[PDB]
């Protein structure tokens, strides 16, 4: 542990403070993350770390190193330049160009393929927790909510994922999670890229679900089987009809459009599969556009 | 539905590597395969006591096994290893796991909090934090999948199967997480309905009904016997309701393979 200088904070996330710090001997520059240690091993670092150990990807940020004292448990991790949330923020007024929106999903949703294809759940997926480079990469980050379900996952009765990004069967209290929840995530997300505002904005639980409800329709039964029988469905359900998605997301093309509609698609069972969505005639002429980043 | 059999095929190179020494008990000088079953049936009382899933039973295991494959320990420090394993085990597993001072009581206060903890440090050094270990849990509900259909007293007997191969260390080290579970799958499927292992379930597994055996004639035996065993925690946990009461059901006399 002797061989970092720490260089400067660069945010507080689920584990704890990270800090952007250097080898003093191989010139390797990367992310600490730093845990005080007393209920033991935090949960979540177990389940970081375990988890990451295994998910080598290009689009998954690599635990480099764990180094194990005393007093301090530091988790070392590749560096990249920013979050998604912040160079969203900076491209505002310019907007974010089609082809490096149509990469970043590519790329993310790679990263979720890899995430799914070896039975790990991300379960948080937000603009905060994907990290960028100047080479035009993508990453998935913070695996901390993450979940091996080699048997099936369940859900919390107090939630903490992000309102804003959560899947409609976790607000209606299905019993398990699903791949699907992460799918759902990533479609919100690329809407947003799409149309510099958040697709659903949530101030509560249901202020969320109604949301998802206004846009997107309310669910019934021809829709989606088992709707009405879930624990939090309540009959008294306002019925909104479905709206167009040119109006939704105007930018996006015919493509763009079928796959967000299968990315958001009501029933999990019928969501579209991360590895399904790389085939998606979308993608046909993906390429690898380079961001402009600030500061 | 689509990563399905990419988790299959993922999980079973995993168990390969995640796998103890067979006959590690033998360089085990202060205890034996008796004390070690001693400890996993405590576990199973730990995990009913507790309400863990059977999941969480299971890893504990794995690491306790990983952990005395290569860590030489005296028979009175065994069960600060196997309280360490499942603290472990619960807060990889469980949603909101056990308080460590909880786990420092069901030891009638042999060790204390700080004992745990230096301990819990240890188990996961030596296991390199390679805690997401592939279970023979983890491949019958991965197996429960090609019923045609679905039947909760087959699968309760399975649990239950397999779940009594984690008190015996012999025989069952010699078997990968994916044979035991093959053969508590078989077992039950035909104490049950009187099936047997599928064809689709042959095709993905590439395990053929003729490999199962020497597999299945050692369950069949701990079944047949499992009434008579010195650990009865198991019997006890799967006559509930809740189960099916399926520790209740007579095995079939010969497997008739
Ligand atoms: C998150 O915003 C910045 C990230 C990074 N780089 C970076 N690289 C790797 C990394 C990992 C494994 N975990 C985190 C993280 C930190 C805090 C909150 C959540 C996640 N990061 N952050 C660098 C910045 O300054 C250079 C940023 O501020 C713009």
């Amino acid at each position: 542990m002797e061989n970092f200088q720490k260089v400067e904070k660069i945010g507080e996330g689920t584990y704890g403070v990270v800090y952007k710090a250097r080898n003093k001997l191989t010139g390797e520059v990367v992310a600490l993350k730093k845990i005080r240690l007393t209920e033991g091993v935090p949960s979540t670092a177990i389940r970081e770390i375990s988890l990451l150990k295994e998910l080598n990807h290009p689009n998954i940020v690599k635990l480099l190193d764990v180094i194990h004292t005393e007093n301090k448990l530091y988790l070392v991790f590749e560096f990249l330049h920013q979050d998604l949330k912040k160079f969203m923020d900076a491209s505002a007024l310019t907007g974010i160009p089609l082809p490096l929106i149509k990469s970043y999903l590519f790329q993310l949703l790679q990263g979720l393929a890899f995430c799914h294809s070896h039975r790990v759940l991300h379960r948080d997926l937000k603009p905060q927790n994907l990290l960028i480079n100047t080479e035009g990469a993508i990453k998935l980050a913070d695996f901390g909510l993450a979940r091996a379900f080699g048997v099936p996952v369940r859900t919390y009765t107090h939630e903490v994922v992000t309102l804003w990004y959560r899947a409609p069967e976790i607000l209606l209290g299905c019993k398990y999670y699903s791949t699907a929840v992460d799918i759902w995530s990533l479609g919100c997300i690329f809407a947003e890229m799409v149309t510099r505002r958040a697709l659903f904005p949530g101030d509560s639980e249901i202020d969320q679900l109604f949301r998802i409800f206004r846009t997107l329709g309310t669910p019934d039964e021809v829709v989606w089987p088992g709707v009405t029988s879930m624990p939090d469905y309540k009959p008294s359900f306002p019925k909104w009809a479905r709206q167009d998605f040119s109006k939704v997301v105007p930018p996006l093309d015919e493509d763009g459009r079928s796959l967000l509609s299968q990315m958001l698609h009501y029933d999990p069972n019928k969501r579209i599969s991360a590895k399904a969505a790389l085939a998606h005639p979308f993608f046909q002429d993906v390429t690898k556009p380079v961001p402009h980043l600030r500061l | 539905p689509d990563y399905h059999e990419d988790i299959h095929t993922y999980l079973r190179e995993m168990e390969v590597k995640c796998k103890p020494k067979v006959g590690y008990m033998k360089k085990q000088p202060d205890i034996t395969n008796s004390m070690r079953a001693i400890l996993v049936d405590w576990l199973v009382e730990v995990g009913e006591e507790y309400k863990l899933q059977n999941e969480t039973l299971h890893l504990a295991v794995n690491y306790i096994d990983r952990f005395l494959s290569s860590m030489s320990v005296l028979r009175g420090k065994l069960q600060l290893v196997g309280t360490a394993a499942m603290l472990l085990a619960s807060k990889f597993e469980e949603i909101y796991p056990p308080e460590v001072a909880e786990f420092v009581y069901i030891t009638d206060d042999t060790y204390t909090k700080k004992q745990v903890l230096r301990m819990e440090h240890l188990v996961l050094k030596v296991l390199t934090f390679d805690l997401a270990a592939p279970t023979v849990n983890q491949f019958l509900t991965q197996y429960f999948l090609h019923q045609q259909p679905a039947n909760c007293k087959v699968e309760s007997l399975a649990m239950f199967l397999g779940e009594l191969s984690l008190i015996d260390a012999d025989p069952y080290l010699k078997y990968l997480p994916s044979v035991i579970a093959g053969a508590a799958f078989h077992l039950a499927l035909y104490t049950v309905t009187g099936q047997s292992w599928p064809e689709s379930l042959i095709r993905k597994t590439g395990y053929t009904l003729e490999s199962l055996k020497p597999c299945l004639m050692d369950l069949h035996q701990t079944y047949l016997k499992a009434p008579q065993h010195a650990q009865q925690s198991i019997r006890e946990k799967y006559k509930n309701s809740k189960y099916h009461g399926v520790s209740l059901l007579n095995p079939p006399e010969t497997l008739n393979l």
